[PDB]
This record gives structure tokens, sequence and C-alpha cells, in this order.
């Protein structure tokens, strides 16, 4: 396998610009499979409690405190 | 003349808003550098809140209703 030059971290889909600069990994979020909400408001959207929890963990860590 | 009542995050409308200001992005900023203003306040800009707060209003939604009754200028640079 060839060894991966300075040039082979800017150039490709893996180089800086489109794996790191303009598109990177996020704090505060998740994700799961979707069902249909057919008892939803249009500006409503079911969250897991679960998932609810962790995403806004240091939130309710400080109103709980 | 009725829409109806409208349900938390959708209230208030966004066109009642818009006539406060001049577009979407101004209206962002504007409840926005007031949320900051007021939550400051609570841990003493310091001013408002200025209409009655329901107990634990964000106080982005505090900023919202302000701006619906036109309580704050709300000058653009």
């Amino acid at each position: 396998r060839p060894l991966k030059s300075l040039s082979d971290l800017l150039k490709g889909k893996q180089g800086r610009f489109r794996q790191n600069l303009l598109g990177k990994r996020v704090d505060y979020s998740g994700r799961s499979v979707i069902v249909v909400g057919p008892q939803l408001k249009l500006h409503q959207c079911g969250l897991p409690k679960l998932m609810a929890l962790e995403l806004f963990k240091p939130f309710v860590m400080k109103r709980l405190v | 003349s009725a829409y109806d009542t409208p349900l938390g995050i959708t209230n208030p409308p966004i066109d009642e808003l818009l006539s406060r200001a001049s577009s979407k992005y101004a209206l962002v900023i504007y409840a926005a550098k007031r949320a900051r203003q007021i939550n400051d306040y609570y841990n003493q800009e310091y001013v408002g809140p200025l209409v009655e707060p329901g107990l634990q209003e964000k106080p982005l939604s505090i900023a919202l209703r302000e701006i619906h009754g036109d309580l704050l200028e709300h000058t653009e640079g």
C-alpha cells in the first residue's frame, strides 16, 4: 500500500477540506430510526426519552442542582 | 378574525413579528441580543423582563413576546 504523503492529507475526500474543514462530527447530537407521527402537530417531533436525556444531559443536570 | 390559539414555539406568529423588524434575520438578532440581556439580568446590559414572565419561560421566548408588543427598539446598524 503506498505511503500517505503530505499532499494526501489535503487532497482527497479524506482531504482536510471535505473530511474535516467543511464536514466534521459534532457534540449534542444523536440519531435513530423514524416512525410515523400522525398525532403530531407540524411544529412537533417525537424524541425518545433516552435520547432527549443524553442530549440535554448538562441542562437537566443544572436545573436538578 | 381568528386563525387559532398557537402552541408553544409557534407563538407568537412569525408574521406579526416580521412587522416589527426589516427581515427574518434581523428578527433573529433582535430576540437573540435581548435573550442574552434577560439572562444576564437573572445572574446580575441588565433590564427587564418588561412583560410579566411565566415561570421558567426561556428568555428567548420572553424576548419574542416583547417584540410582539413593540416593547423595545429596534435600531439597525
